[PDB]
């Protein structure tokens, strides 16, 4: 999709393991 | 009966179809498997010579009975060449099937029957490897010259399922969608086929920006676990711009990539707009200060003639004037050609009688940078290029429009000659005043 | 600076069509190159707005 | 069963001796088809005023074709289908009827032959046959033979015509506002190896089958070099154009105007094709304008002859028979 939406309110981790 | 069950479904209550179809294939086998042994003999490494044990002639250690690899090739396209004389449906798609399993893709790919569309037609809707035959699909479509079908096939490669080899592999199914679409409208204006084109070339710089990204985990990242996770996901899809920011270029840091992402995707313009290309500029000039001002040139020359050759078509996302004024201020700066924003802009193919109107605003603001950087007359030799320019390429200006700018570089021209004429006669005020005085005794040939 | 700011007012003038006030900005120039090259926006401008009585 | 159908329309042949009409009529369809497809297209000589979209169509359509080798299947065609070869099959196997029907087929085959020649000449107008296309025109030209006349047959006239419209220069004396998209346009122009190998191929000391014909093709690009040599920016091809009076000698020396006269002009087909006649009128008008001292080494050579012949007559002695009347044969050509 075209239309970016900003949302840092709920990321992953992307420096983490996966619990 | 073993075809009628094929054609039907293949279905579990035909027990007298599916002995049929399991007896005719039980037949078939004999076909395959000697195919198989001459494809397995001719796929074979050719033995290094053992080094003789015994002192003496060399010794042929081959069974007479054996075949080369050039006869185990030459007998498995004389074989494949006799299968290919028979009738039998079924017997055409067990070769199919085999083709496939042994990997001899364009072979398949040359087998001109009726049954072949009908079968990878069948093999897209009931194999878990369906990527497979969409895939054998499009290239049947495309060597057949049916473009429009194919176009469609590798859509339905995008827009429903893949597997492939990496993120590099979709962008060759895009790619020839586009080539694809542009040979079909080419042959046919079929409004869609051209409205299917953008939708294909705006997915092209989405999944150029997702590569940007996918690599760059591996780049920067690749010591941290959940770059695998990451990169895998990366590979799976074709994602939004709403995914490409949030999950992958935030959370990674990816200022190179969040950049990109919202250089496109529907955002609020001049302000915004002009920030992302000043980003993008000056990047390309600090990550090339290890090269020469030519080589710094040519690079920042590919960004933005790539970069404008997709926004000067909308020209919200390619504010034109500002690139022209912030380029002019680096090559002031930086000691840089005069031709140089002249030549990125043409390159790009800005029309030039717009491309003079930028110069010749940006010169009556009277901007005090060049007087501050002490090259208060640059912007009177970047449009004594631009001018010179047009004047020993007509072509460069429409046929129709030509007269019309011939006047206007003529009016402008005199203009700038009692702006000069106003000036201290330093020796470049008086070169100038020549080289515009040149430029006007060619302009009254042009007319 | 009399020659430059005078060229100025002489042009913007013409070019809202305070075609007297331009007349009297281009007779007031003290450069002699100005006062012909003025002209040749002048005698242009009068031409391509019909305005042939002026002219 | 075609043939059975058709036969009522036939009346006193049988299906079979319809069957061999509607063969000849069904490929005479596609000839007529392509050289209205290749009619159809967009070009130099004329334009249908087709739409914009159906002269794209058949434009692409018909490159499509050019691509997949047109121009050696269309002269093996021509090569192969005789009507003489072809009534002695139709004769063994009893396959010609009556007067009627032999003149059908005898013209059903020559319509064959006829529109497949005219689509290489319909080709060549619009837009110059390919390097290797124009050594394949050539080396068809070079194994023909005139009719028990002295003539051309309409055939290997459109034959000659393509070759001279592949060497037509002339519209760029006379365009001026597309001249340059025109001049992209050109394989005379932007390929050195198209001029590289003709010139070759025609400078060559091998004698075509008729040297009239070897020499008509050495007259018309000699004054294409004559042409290209006065256009600006062409120092890239001086090595080429330096020959303009040496192969004008060669095609004067091969009797170029006897030929024209008596084996062109006077062929009934000249003068049922207006583009013929244009580019004939040209081949000389541009002699005459761009090779003045040919004209005049012409001149000062019939008024010496004229002497010999005075000269010979005041002794009593017929005229010497290898006299060369280049000038009575230019000035009869003109006038026929």
């Amino acid at each position: 999709i075209k239309k970016l939406v900003l949302k840092n309110l709920n990321n992953s981790n992307l420096f983490s393991p996966v619990n | 009966l073993g075809l009628h069950f094929y054609k039907h479904g293949e279905p579990e209550e035909d027990i007298v179809g599916l002995q049929a179809f399991q007896e005719r294939l039980n037949s078939y086998k004999c076909i395959t498997d000697t195919l198989q042994e001459l494809v397995n003999q001719s796929k074979a490494a050719p033995q290094s010579p053992s080094v003789p044990k015994k002192p003496g002639p060399p010794v042929l250690s081959s069974d007479p009975n054996m075949l080369s690899n050039e006869e185990a090739g030459h007998h498995f396209e004389q074989m494949l060449k006799l299968s290919q004389r028979s009738k039998d449906e079924l017997f055409s798609i067990a070769l199919y099937n085999w083709l496939i399993q042994v990997d001899l893709a364009d072979k398949l790919l040359q087998v001109a029957s009726p049954f072949l569309e009908p079968h990878l037609v069948r093999m897209a809707k009931v194999d878990q490897n369906r990527v497979r035959y969409m895939d054998l699909l499009w290239r049947y479509y495309e060597k057949n010259r049916s473009f429009s079908n194919a176009a469609r096939v590798l859509s339905r490669l995008a827009d429903m399922h893949s597997t492939e080899i990496s993120l590099q592999q979709r962008l060759e199914y895009i790619a020839r969608a586009i080539l694809s679409a542009k040979s079909s409208t080419a042959i046919s204006s079929i409004a869609a086929d051209g409205e299917f084109l953008h939708e294909l070339e705006e997915k092209m710089e989405v999944a150029r920006i997702q590569l940007q990204i996918q690599e760059t985990l591996q780049r920067q990242y690749s010591h941290h676990s959940s770059v695998q996770d990451a990169v895998s996901q990366l590979d799976s899809e074709l994602m939004d711009i709403t995914k490409l920011y949030g999950e992958f270029a935030d959370p990674f840091k990816l200022a190179e990539c969040k950049l990109a992402i919202i250089h496109c995707a529907g955002y609020s313009d001049p302000i915004l707009v002009q920030t992302l290309w000043q980003d993008i500029i000056e990047k390309e000039l600090s990550d090339s200060v290890t090269l020469s001002s030519s080589d710094r040139m040519h690079a920042l020359s590919l960004k933005i003639v790539l970069l404008g050759k997709i926004y000067a078509g909308t020209p919200r996302f390619f504010p034109l004037d500002f690139i022209v004024q912030f380029l002019e201020q680096q090559v002031c700066t930086l000691n840089w050609d005069v031709g140089f924003v002249i030549q990125t802009m043409n390159e790009i193919g800005v029309p030039l009688p717009r491309l003079l109107e930028v110069y010749d605003q940006l010169f009556k603001s009277r901007d005090p940078f060049w007087n501050r950087m002490k090259k208060p007359l640059h912007l009177l030799d970047c449009i004594h290029v631009l001018l010179i320019r047009y004047v020993e390429n007509p072509s460069q200006v429409l046929n129709c429009e030509r007269r019309r700018f011939t006047n206007l570089c003529l009016d402008a021209v005199c203009g700038y000659l009692v702006e000069l004429q106003s000036m201290s006669s330093s020796v470049a005020v008086q070169a100038i005043t020549g080289n515009f005085k040149s430029l006007q005794a060619k302009l009254e040939r042009l007319h | 600076s009399q020659a430059t700011l005078r060229t100025c007012i002489f042009k913007h003038h013409l070019d809202l069509g305070h075609n007297s006030q331009a007349y009297e900005a281009l007779t007031q120039i003290p450069d002699s190159s100005r006062q012909l090259d003025c002209l040749r926006q002048l005698v242009v401008v009068l031409c391509e707005r019909s305005q042939l009585q002026d002219l | 069963l075609a043939g059975e159908h058709q036969q009522p329309h036939f009346p006193g042949l049988t299906r079979g001796l319809v069957a061999v009409l509607l063969y000849w009529d069904g490929k005479r369809c596609i000839a007529n088809s392509l050289k209205a497809l290749i009619q159809s297209r967009r070009g130099k000589t004329w334009t249908l005023e087709l739409s914009p979209e159906l002269a794209s169509m058949t434009t692409r359509f018909t490159d499509e074709l050019m691509e997949q080798g047109l121009t050696y299947k269309v002269l093996t065609l021509v090569s192969q289908i005789d009507v003489n070869n072809e009534f002695e099959k139709l004769q063994r196997e009893r396959g010609l009827g009556s007067e009627k029907h032999r003149k059908e087929v005898s013209d059903l085959i020559k319509e064959c032959r006829q529109s497949l020649a005219e689509s290489l000449f319909a080709w060549a107008c619009q837009s110059p046959l390919g390097k290797e296309d124009t050594l394949l025109l050539i080396g068809h030209l070079e194994r023909v033979t005139v009719e028990a006349n002295g003539s051309l047959d309409a055939v290997n006239l459109a034959l000659l015509m393509a070759l001279l419209y592949c060497f037509d220069i002339s519209f760029i004396e006379q365009s001026t506002e597309e001249r340059d998209d025109m001049i992209h346009q050109l394989p005379l122009l932007t390929e050195k190896q198209y001029i590289a190998t003709i010139h070759s191929r025609l400078q060559d000391s091998q004698l075509w089958k008729l040297p009239g014909l070897q020499a008509t093709v050495r007259l018309a690009w000699a004054l294409a070099l004559r042409g290209i040599s006065q256009l600006p920016d062409v120092t890239a091809l001086a090595e080429f154009t330096e020959a303009d009076e040496a192969m004008a000698e060669l095609a004067i020396a091969d009797n170029v105007f006897l030929f024209l006269m008596e084996s062109v002009v006077v062929s009934e087909y000249f003068y049922q094709e207006e583009f013929y006649i244009r580019r004939v009128h040209n081949l000389i008008t541009d002699f005459l304008a761009l090779m003045p001292m040919k004209v005049k080494q012409l001149r000062n050579r019939a008024d010496e002859d004229a002497r010999m012949i005075h000269m010979s007559m005041q002794m009593g002695n017929e005229p010497p028979i290898s006299l060369r009347r280049d000038l009575e044969h230019l000035m009869l050509l003109i006038g026929e």
